[PDB]
């Protein structure tokens, strides 16, 4: 029933319209949805801006009113000129005429505030179009109709605003260079008129809602306008004083001196400077009496939330930290301005203590900005001592846990804070400890924010003022330990014990024994039930061991042997109440030691006993499983296994080259075990279906694969010897995993096969062409043919396979010349099948992949393979590479499609094709690739853009062959047509732009 | 004072 | 004590998945192109009373945008949805906004960093400042992991009911209640979904 | 929120799964604690699960004795088990369930203490 205002051969029933729009917008379930899809049917027909004349003339519902300006607003922006012209007088005339009427109605022109702000906008739509050279009285016009009515004038100051918003902010991506710029300097060459009619609402008064209207006009016209209309009128002194009084303007004009605290201004002329001094003062001067004083507490303030406060605040901090960042030197030479730069700052300090992260992250920037210059700028520290005794209390006591973007932030102003007073900084911080064993402020969450404080200056403190400083730290947290009772306190204080002492690492290393005493309390710790203690052990061993590693390897005095085989010997009752996976963060940390120590025959031994549980382990299982595999259904031995690979991956993680004998001991019966697993995965596909690789036993052994993989990839990636890899490691590798990948079903492969021969081919491809074309013969055809269905199956082999390609295409691109010409084809089109991604791994390596094969063609020089290559697939790259830049799905890309777009259509103009592009019968003999490549880009355009007058495409294309040297232009011409094909009747001198 | 601290976090506990 | 919310963003940033979040506690892995809108109601049990969203959930892909700014008309709070994973959809975020507050000049707005659990992040957390001079409240968040997944809605809910100390509370939770004519049927469903494997087996819970 | 009338049991993290049959699909309903709930004025015990900082009802129903706890195909920390009035919603409806633990050894628990209960309410 409701459908029946789909039926244009009758006529509209503007009744029938109101319903099913209040059904939508005031209805509810069903009807509502139904009545959604209807109005959508309706506004996207074609022919629907015809009856917007009597929609917005008969009805009485403002939805339905606003719904049909849109339906107008698609007319206007997209097929406007190719109306016939009486019907842009029409729809013009109409739109204006409107607009008065509903100002001159004091009932309307107040209740129906969203209707009048469309058709303002959908007049600034018609602007776009017409005006100015089709329509230059309307800015005197708009002067002349504000005089005769207060609302008619408020509404102009409204059209004012949102056409200097499409003009200036919102137009680089909307519409052509050319056009905006027209626009642009057709609004600079009238705004004399305009400013004259703003200035003089704004000094005359008195209406509320009209001189917001006009602050608001004000804002935008600030981006763009030259500074003589802020700095040559009264109109700083009006917005510093007169509007900062009123709430109903001071929101607003808040937002416009922020604006001017960053307009273009001579920084040499001292009258502008007393102008940008005084409009500060008065804005200050009016906060301080109309608002609030220096002293208030605006953290309570913005926390009880009442009207606006939260917004005004935001805007305050915004308007401070703009003005200072740019201007405080204009306060901090003269001493009559010294109370006002403070109280500027003052007003800071108490803005940052407000809970709410987002505006104290925009204080701590400016904080950040203020003490950096004071760290560097001679003379100026001293100006904000107590600023800046106050900020060190506002940050030690805000620490967050090292969003670690945040810490990271504070821990830097932190530093320059205790760098311009240590002594000040030292005094804080023990007196913040002894309030914490006083009780006074005793808190989890206020001891752990002090021990972060503390450990975040690090560094900043002479090494014996440090060493005092630690000393005093330590020696009052253990106290705080002792006097805790129970273990849910005594565990947070030690483990922020443990977290300061990880953070003085130059502290650790000039003092031996207590480094000594701190990892064997750790070493105690990794037995402690209690959650979270383990994993603080274990974190804080490695952290340490990172820093002080050297002083675990040498022998220290008055000890027998270096620290780390007294490590190593107790390994097993050390780690013997710690999870597989804090382990291998301590077997990790053990490695780490070891590779400091450069004598070759000292490192191997200590890495044979470091391995000596998991080898044992690993030489039973090996023993056990190939006598026979029917272990390997066993839950426990997979795991075990798992974990024996996993143990040396995080040893041969910090390792790297060393780890070689390691490898070496294991590596061949380990891809034995490699083929061993593989066979029981495609076993128990085969007996029970894909399922099977859902169940725990088979995802188990896959894991064992994958960690394999996962040792060789980290081995050969940090490989410094790589005539052993190629000699020893590649060829079993391959062996073991290539012909497994391609006979296994597709739901069985694992992408970390591809991923681990990336990194072979990384490294050593340059040494391997044989064993990179075995990759590729083993891997290519049957990876695409699991990806090419869609763009969503398969997504981990999906990345993988375009990085193998990638690197491939970069290292070795002699393998893509021995795949024969069938399979050269499938590589062509797997390129371009990663254009149309909207996945950006692939996107972007399928761009990549095309432009180095563009050079790698091109390097080739004059020879049949590049000749054919061009005939083959040059039109191909150029029309899928338009392709993705013109279809609106793949923006993302924009860059890149740009830049290979330009590398191809150079290579004509720089005629580096050597063969003709075109059949010997389509055109005639002799004719340039350049006239031909204009072609097939005409005809090729007029098809898929059959709305593009054959002047634009014409026009198009000589600017863009034209500009083929020059990617910044390029792209601006590139842009220009995107939002040409947006519309009908586009101009095309538009592309003589540049 | 070194020493002393050190001996302190021997007795670290938690019991 | 209902409020009308729009919810805003570009194709794929995830406006749809993080409403079915809400709605169900499904996470819905597959992208459908969300046509026009769809409206849904989302109650949440307050201190102060329950709260109930209608929930506009709109088209972020340009072809399937329908009625556009008109399913704005008479909003009082909205969310502005980003993905920190791609540096268009907050590139587009100046976009949504301007359209939003063109029709509702004063409501209170969440602008949402979406899918922060992806690892490689391209919308690095410094570079995220717009909301400032507008005074929207931002979050991190991730439809997937949950991650501040309520915030939106706790703010939307104290800037609707003019309490900044509202808070989430426990529904009561009523006694629940205790034939041989679909004993084979229960048993059908129940082994069927014995063999479909639970999603996501590598998660931490 | 009517439980102070009840004690705590058994508590246990989980997220709880729902068959959509007619969608070949698992769809999550919740992640939160799950707790044994046992009534002190009638010696029943039953499910309830909140979701996480919503604290929004995702399972509320009776250990029934008819009920049998099952793996599933691809998971060995995780049960399935139909079920025939659950409330979380609205209605008494019926459910093919699936809760799934952080380890084994939660899941087992679970078990023993999912057929502890179905004792107690067998009196
Ligand atoms: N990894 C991850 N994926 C997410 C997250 N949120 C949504 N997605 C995924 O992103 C894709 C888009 O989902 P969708 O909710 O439809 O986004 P949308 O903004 O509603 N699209 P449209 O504007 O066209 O209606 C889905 O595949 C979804 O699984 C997230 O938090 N993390
Ligand atoms: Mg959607």
């Amino acid at each position: 029933s409701m459908e029946g205002i789909l039926d244009f051969s009758n006529d509209l029933d503007i009744a029938l319209l109101d319903q099913v729009v209040s059904t939508f917008y005031q209805g509810s379930g069903v009807q509502q949805k139904q009545a959604q899809e209807i109005l959508t049917k309706f506004q996207d027909n074609p022919d629907a801006w015809q009856k917007a004349d009597q929609i917005l003339q008969f009805s009485t519902n403002p939805q339905s009113k606003f719904i049909a300006l849109s339906i107008l607003d698609k007319l206007i922006t997209r097929k406007w000129k190719l109306l016939p012209n009486d019907h842009r007088i029409g729809i013009r005339n109409f739109v204006v005429g409107m607009i008065i009427s509903m100002c001159q109605d004091d009932e309307v022109f107040k209740t129906q505030k969203n209707l009048i702000n469309k058709s303002d906008l959908t007049l600034v739509q018609i602007l776009k179009q017409e005006w100015p050279q089709n329509w230059p009285e309307f800015i005197p016009e708009l002067i002349g109709s504000s005089s005769s009515s207060v609302n008619v004038c408020e509404n102009n100051m409204i059209v004012l605003k949102l056409l200097s918003e499409e003009v200036f902010d919102f137009s680089a991506e909307q519409m052509t260079q050319a056009k905006a710029l027209h626009l642009k300097n057709s609004m600079s060459k009238e705004f004399e008129q305009i400013f004259k009619l703003c200035f003089q609402v704004l000094e005359q008064g008195s209406s509320s809602s009209l001189i917001v209207a006009t602050l608001e006009s004000l804002l935008r016209y600030l981006h763009w306008i030259p500074y003589r209309y802020i700095y040559e009128t009264n109109i700083l002194e009006l917005l510093s004083t007169k509007f900062m009084t009123s709430p109903d303007t001071r929101a607003i004009t808040l937002k416009c001196l922020t604006e001017v605290s960053n307009l273009k201004i001579p920084q040499d002329n001292d009258l502008i400077k007393r102008q940008t001094v005084l409009f500060f003062q008065n804005t200050l001067q009016q906060i301080a009496t109309s608002v609030m004083p220096v002293t208030a507490d605006l953290k309570a303030t913005y926390a009880n939330a009442n009207g606006n406060d939260q917004s005004f605040l935001q805007d305050l901090a915004m308007f401070l930290t703009t003005y200072l960042a740019r201007n405080r030197a204009l306060l901090e030479s003269d001493e009559s301005l010294r109370e006002l730069l403070l109280n500027a700052h003052q007003y800071l300090i108490q803005l940052s203590k407000i809970e709410e992260r987002e505006l104290f992250k925009t204080t701590l920037d400016y904080w950040h900005n203020l003490v950096a210059d004071l760290f560097y700028e001679p003379l100026k520290k001293h100006i904000y001592e107590e600023i800046c005794s106050q900020l060190r209390l506002v940050i030690i006591e805000n620490m967050v846990r090292p969003t670690i973007q945040l810490y990271k932030s504070e821990r830097e102003v932190l530093v320059y804070l205790t760098h311009l007073n240590v002594i000040d900084t030292e005094e804080i911080m023990i007196s913040k400890l002894a309030r914490q064993i006083d009780g006074s402020e005793w808190s989890w969450h206020n001891i752990n924010t002090l021990s972060w404080a503390i450990g975040s200056i690090s560094g900043t403190m002479s090494e014996d003022t440090e060493k005092r400083f630690v000393v005093t730290v330590i020696k009052d947290l253990l106290g705080l330990c002792e006097q805790k009772r129970g273990k849910d306190n005594k565990a947070v204080v030690a483990s922020d014990i443990m977290y300061v002492v990880g953070q003085y690492p130059r502290f650790l290393k000039a003092h031996w024994n207590f480094l000594r005493t701190v990892i064997l309390k750790l070493f105690e710790f990794m037995h402690e039930t209690h959650e979270g203690v383990q994993d603080m052990a274990c974190d804080t061993f490695i952290k340490i061991v990172q820093k002080c590693k050297y002083h675990f390897v040498i022998q220290q005095p008055r000890e027998s042997e270096p620290f780390i085989q007294t490590i190593i010997r107790d390994i097993q009752k050390t780690t013997a109440d710690l999870q597989p996976q804090q382990v291998h963060t301590f077997y990790k940390a053990c490695g780490i030691i070891i590779s400091e120590e450069r004598s070759v025959a000292e490192r191997n031994r200590l890495l044979s006993d470091l391995m000596q549980l998991p080898n044992m382990a690993w030489d039973t299982i090996v023993e056990q499983s190939t006598a026979n595999p029917t272990l390997l259904l066993d839950s426990e031995t997979v795991k075990i296994i798992a974990n024996i690979i996993k143990t040396n991956v995080a040893v041969c993680t910090s390792m790297g080259a060393d780890f070689y004998p390691q490898l070496g001991h294991i590596y061949y019966n380990m891809l034995q075990l490699y083929r061993a697993v593989s066979s029981m995965i495609s076993a128990q596909v085969a007996a029970e279906g894909l399922i099977a690789t859902k169940t725990p036993k088979v995802r188990g052994l896959r894991t064992i694969k994958k960690e394999i993989l996962k040792l060789v990839e980290t081995y050969i990636s940090k490989a410094r010897n790589l005539d052993d890899v190629v000699k020893v490691l590649v060829e079993p590798l391959l062996n073991a995993v290539l012909e497994d990948y391609m006979n296994n079903v597709p739901d069985a492969r694992d992408a970390e096969v591809l991923n681990c021969m990336t990194t072979v081919v990384e490294k050593v491809g340059h040494m391997i062409p044989q064993g990179v074309i075995l990759i590729l013969q083993s891997v290519f055809e049957c990876t695409l043919d699991m990806i090419n269905k869609d763009f969503t199956e398969y997504p981990e082999h999906r990345v993988e396979f375009y990085k193998l390609l990638k690197v491939i295409n970069e290292k070795s691109f002699a393998a893509f010349l021995e795949l024969p010409p069938a399979a050269f084809k499938l590589f062509v089109d797997a390129i371009c099948w990663a254009f149309k991604h909207n996945n950006r791994d692939v996107e972007v390596n399928g761009l990549q992949i095309a432009l180095d094969l563009v050079k790698n063609i091109e390097r080739m020089g004059n020879v049949p393979f590049a000749n054919e290559f061009h005939k083959n697939y040059f039109f191909i790259f150029v029309s899928e590479t338009f392709f993705v830049l013109t279809d609106s799905d793949h923006k993302s890309g924009f860059s890149k499609q740009a830049l290979l777009l330009m590398k191809l259509i150079s290579l004509v103009y720089d005629n580096k094709i050597s063969v003709p592009l075109y059949q010997e019968a389509e055109v005639p003999q002799g004719t340039s690739n350049q006239v031909y490549l204009s072609q097939y880009l005409a005809n090729m355009l007029s098809n898929a853009f059959p709305h593009l007058t054959s002047e634009q495409i014409a026009s198009f294309l000589s600017a863009l062959t034209k500009q083929c040297k020059d990617l910044v232009v390029f792209k601006g011409t590139l842009r220009d047509f995107l939002v040409q094909i947006k519309e009908v009747g586009g101009d095309p001198t538009d592309y003589l732009f540049a | 004072s070194v020493e002393e601290v050190e001996a302190g976090l021997k007795g670290l506990k938690v019991d | 004590v209902q409020f009308k919310l729009v919810l805003v963003g570009d194709g794929g940033t995830g406006k749809t998945t993080f409403v079915k979040r809400h709605l169900t506690g499904e996470f819905e892995k597959k992208y459908v192109a969300t046509l026009g809108v769809e409206v849904h109601p989302l109650v949440f049990h307050t201190n102060r009373g329950p709260i109930k969203f209608n929930v506009w959930d709109t088209a972020g892909q340009e072809k399937f945008g329908g009625l556009r700014d008109g399913y704005y008309i008479q909003a009082q709070c909205a969310i502005i949805m980003f993905d920190v994973t791609s540096r268009v959809t907050y590139k587009n975020v100046p976009n949504w906004h301007r359209d939003l507050v063109r029709v509702c000049e004063n409501i209170p707005i969440v602008l949402c960093g979406n899918k922060v659990d992806i690892k490689d992040r391209k919308v690095k957390a410094k570079s995220i400042v717009f909301h400032r001079k507008k005074n929207l409240q931002y979050y991190d968040i991730s439809a997937k992991s949950n991650y501040n997944f309520e915030k939106p809605f706790l703010w939307l809910a104290r800037k609707l009911i003019g309490d900044p100390n509202l808070e989430f509370v426990a529904m009561p939770a009523l006694a629940p209640p205790e034939d041989p004519a679909l004993a084979a049927q229960y048993e059908h469903d129940l082994e069927v979904a014995q063999t479909t494997a639970l999603p996501d087996e590598d998660d931490d819970l | 929120t009517m439980e102070e009338d009840e004690e705590v049991l058994y508590k246990v993290r989980a997220k709880l799964f729902r068959f959509d049959a007619d969608a070949k699909e698992w769809k999550e309903r919740g992640t939160g604690d799950c707790k044994f709930l046992k009534n002190k004025k009638t010696n029943k015990v039953r499910i309830l699960m909140r979701r996480d900082k919503t604290l929004k009802i995702c399972a509320n129903h009776i250990i029934a004795p008819e009920y049998t706890l099952k793996p599933n195909v691809g998971s060995d920390r995780s049960w399935v088990y139909a079920c025939t009035a659950d409330i979380a919603e609205g209605e008494a409806e019926a459910f093919t369930f699936a809760i799934r633990f952080g380890s084994k050894e939660n899941a087992d628990k679970f078990k023993e203490e999912f057929e502890k209960a179905q004792e107690i309410n067998k009196k």
